């Protein structure tokens, strides 16, 4: 891991709190 | 969901522009044949950089959550970010802890390292005070 993967795995765990429906397969 | 129906069918489509075998990632091979479609030459080292931009598990290759951080960064909302802050901080105290951070990160389904979770409050904790407080929470956001 690296700043920036750090950085691009805040985002990703942002967009997932915000859009329940993204988690898991579907 | 923070985006309509609609929104998240639409950048599916947008995404399968790119993971044209379908196959549900986009590769440097298929990043680099859509952008030279549109007239542009990059190397393999920057198609390389623009995947890990985004890369949030380090697999080389973009899947859809990704793709939709290259879509939040492409174009631009200061209320949903206080809102997912108290998701983070569930204690309520302001900061985010390593422990609050790998509660999201269990709650999402998101499988998770100590390596990773003290990088990710490491280059967030701007005050070094080992806890990711809202300011330091917007500019990771926002960046
Ligand atoms: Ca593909
Ligand atoms: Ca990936
Ligand atoms: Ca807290
Ligand atoms: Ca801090």
């Amino acid at each position: 891991s690296n700043a920036k993967r750090a950085r691009a795995h805040w985002q990703l765990l942002y967009t997932l709190v915000n859009n329940p429906s993204l988690v898991g397969s579907r | 969901d923070q985006l309509t129906e609609e929104q998240i069918a639409e950048f599916k489509e947008a995404f399968s522009l790119f993971d044209k075998d379908g196959d549900g990632t986009i590769t440097t091979k298929e990043l680099g044949t859509v952008m030279r479609s549109l007239g542009q030459n990059p190397t393999e080292a920057e198609l390389q950089d623009m995947i890990n931009e985004v890369d949030a598990d380090g697999n080389g290759t973009i899947d859809f959550p990704e793709f939709l951080t290259m879509m939040a960064r492409k174009m631009k909302s200061e209320e949903e970010i206080r809102e997912a802050f108290r998701v983070f901080d569930k204690d309520g105290n302001g900061y985010i802890s390593a422990a609050e951070l790998r509660h999201v990160m269990t709650n999402l389904g998101e499988k998770l390292t100590d390596e990773e979770v003290d990088e990710m409050i490491r280059e967030a904790d701007i005050d070094g005070d080992g806890q990711v407080n809202y300011e330091e929470f917007v500019q990771m956001m926002t960046a």
